[PDB]
């Protein structure tokens, strides 16, 4: 079946960097966009980025157009999430989703999630 | 570069471009004009401020800077009136699916291009919009995508094995892998242990119900004379020439084994990687094999028409539990053919077989 | 603030059928689709089916079409998801959630769950 597991959350100090994953299985990788969203402290889901099948698109949310950069590996199946320059607003968990072909949602698949944390 | 409704003179990026009239209003204007259009007037009054302005789907763009700049309260009165005022039901939002984004769509067309990646795509199986679609359902075009893309066929039948199946008899949870060498299998989901070529339980000791049987007390399973369990035994030549007598073609060409089995991971994937001899279709000898059967079974093909007289009579114990004696007269053509005909007569092919 | 409570989860037979309920506060019910997700045994999150704000369409995973019903009664700000011939591959925690038209994002919150496993 779909499998997301994310990896590389946890502990950093203001303007540091920190590097996520997410490693894919039970499906065509090379064939879904892919995404990353989070979930602030008592607020709701965010949207973070998108990056189109083979990577020639990538999509950013205004609040890390520049900051962030989203990179994919379609040889070894894993979604990266380059984050450099962590403000204290990106503590959330960090989810990464699978995009769908089905009618009436985006996605259809999200992972179990990494905490990540600003000092 | 100024607002069109107040004046105020604001950067071209601080004000918001109406699509449809391109008049420059700022937030605090544009916000105010349309909640009291909302609140006080009716729909239609959800007219530019600044300009003048039966084609409708102006909504659509609308809902768009409408979602941006106004309050959630607001925004789902815009909702409300769209729906009891002028579609008499909720409007068709369609979610892009390689830019994520979600807008409204109510048009003829099914093509549909998004608002911000203004890539087009078909409504129904939401793919990007190419020509060979056009005039074809989505199931002929995405099976056209499959029949066009490199790395696909560039596994060989190693697709064709995992796209057969291994369904558990007793939680039907399906594994897309090949069956392999081995026949055992072992469901993690309800620790059921049953044969993936012919689907029968995996007795452990003291559990066998078969009559007859010998090996009781130990770990085995039953099965048909064509199974798997029984047909990797048999030499590619024979498995083909059971199904070159049936006019049932295969392959013997590449249209390591790149069969994609399970490893075993603090289970990960990880390729067959066995020798490909050739005329194998560029597969295992276990993996070819398993695809021959696979031909076999498809067809109901009974390996019987090939037994000879020392097989049929290991069949005649096994399947009916009696030990077959030649009867006098009889020479061995016609010993053969009695005994081949009460086999495929009161013993079945695999009743649980996958074909 | 949104609230969101699951009921309905227990232990089924192979076959049975079963209805779960949400009863959702703090945010308008007529104005935001809702969708049920689950999360498998060591998964994250999967989508299984999505209604309109008023129920004029109704969206499934394609593992769950005619088997799962998604409807809501927004004179109560309930949603129900009512599951026909349980299979052991539908054993997950369920979840309710507040649909979004924000993108990227089709829901915004989800609930705590209520667990249904389906028996071998
Ligand atoms: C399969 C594993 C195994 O060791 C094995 C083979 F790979 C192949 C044969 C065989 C090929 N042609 N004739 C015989 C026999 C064989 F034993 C396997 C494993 C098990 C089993 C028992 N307990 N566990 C935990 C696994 C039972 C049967 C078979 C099998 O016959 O395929
Ligand atoms: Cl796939
Ligand atoms: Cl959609
Ligand atoms: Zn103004
Ligand atoms: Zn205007
Ligand atoms: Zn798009
Ligand atoms: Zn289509
Ligand atoms: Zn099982
Ligand atoms: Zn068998
Ligand atoms: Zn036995
Ligand atoms: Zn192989």
């Amino acid at each position: 079946e779909v499998q997301l597991l994310e990896s590389g959350g946890g502990l950093v100090q203001p303007g540091g960097s920190l590097r996520l994953s997410c490693a894919a299985s039970g499906f065509t990788f090379r064939g879904y966009s892919m995404a990353w969203v989070r979930q602030a402290p008592g607020k709701g889901l965010e949207w973070v980025s998108t990056i189109s099948p083979i990577g020639t698109y990538t999509y950013y949310a205004d609040s890390v157009k520049g900051r962030f950069t989203i990179s994919r590996d379609n040889s070894k199946n894993t979604l990266y999430l380059q984050m450099n320059s962590l403000r204290a607003e990106d503590t959330a968990v960090y989810y990464c989703a699978k995009g769908s072909y089905s009618r009436g949602t985006p996605f259809d698949y999200w992972g179990q999630g990494t905490l990540v944390t600003v000092s | 570069q100024e607002c069109a409704v107040c004046g105020w003179a604001l950067p071209h990026n601080r004000m918001q471009a109406l699509t449809s009239c391109e008049c420059t209003i700022c937030p605090d204007c544009f916000r105010q004009h349309f909640t009291i259009a909302l609140k006080e007037k009716h729909i239609t009054d959800m007219v530019c401020p600044a300009c003048g302005r039966q084609l409708l789907s102006y909504f659509s763009t609308l809902d768009i800077q409408l979602r941006e700049s106004l309050e959630p309260d607001a925004y789902a009165l815009f909702h409300k009136k769209l729906t009891e005022g002028v579609l008499m039901r909720d409007p068709k939002f369609l979610w892009c699916a390689q830019c994520s984004f979600g807008f409204i769509y109510e048009r003829e067309q099914l093509e549909a291009t998004c608002p911000q990646c203004h890539q087009t795509f078909c409504v129904r199986c939401k793919r990007q919009w190419e020509e060979q679609h056009r005039g074809r359902s989505c199931e002929d075009f995405q099976n056209w995508k499959r029949m066009n893309d490199p790395e696909y066929q560039a596994q060989g039948l190693a697709m064709y094995l995992q796209e057969n199946g291994i369904d558990c008899p007793k939680c039907k949870f399906s594994y897309a892998l090949a069956r392999g060498g081995c026949m055992h299998f072992h469901c993690t989901q309800c620790r059921h242990q049953f044969c993936s070529g012919c689907y029968n339980a995996f007795y452990a000791k003291n559990k066998c119900p078969e009559p007859n049987c010998r090996v009781k007390k130990s770990l085995h399973g039953h099965h048909p004379r064509d199974c798997l369990f029984y047909l990797r035994d048999w030499t590619a030549l024979r498995l083909q020439k059971l199904l070159q007598d049936n006019n049932v073609m295969f392959n013997t060409e590449p249209p390591g084994c790149r069969v994609i089995e399970q490893k075993e991971v603090p289970l990960r994937d990880e390729a067959c990687g066995k020798e490909t001899p050739a005329g194998y279709a560029g597969l295992c000898q276990a993996h070819y094999k398993e695809y021959l059967v696979s031909l076999i079974n498809a067809h109901s093909l009974d390996p019987a028409t090939l037994y000879e007289v020392e097989e049929l009579e290991t069949a005649t114990e096994r399947y009916l539990h009696v030990r077959p004696q030649p009867l006098a007269g009889e020479d061995p053509p016609a010993y053969q053919a009695r005994l081949l005909q009460k086999l495929t007569e009161e013993v079945p092919l695999g009743q649980s077989i996958p074909r």
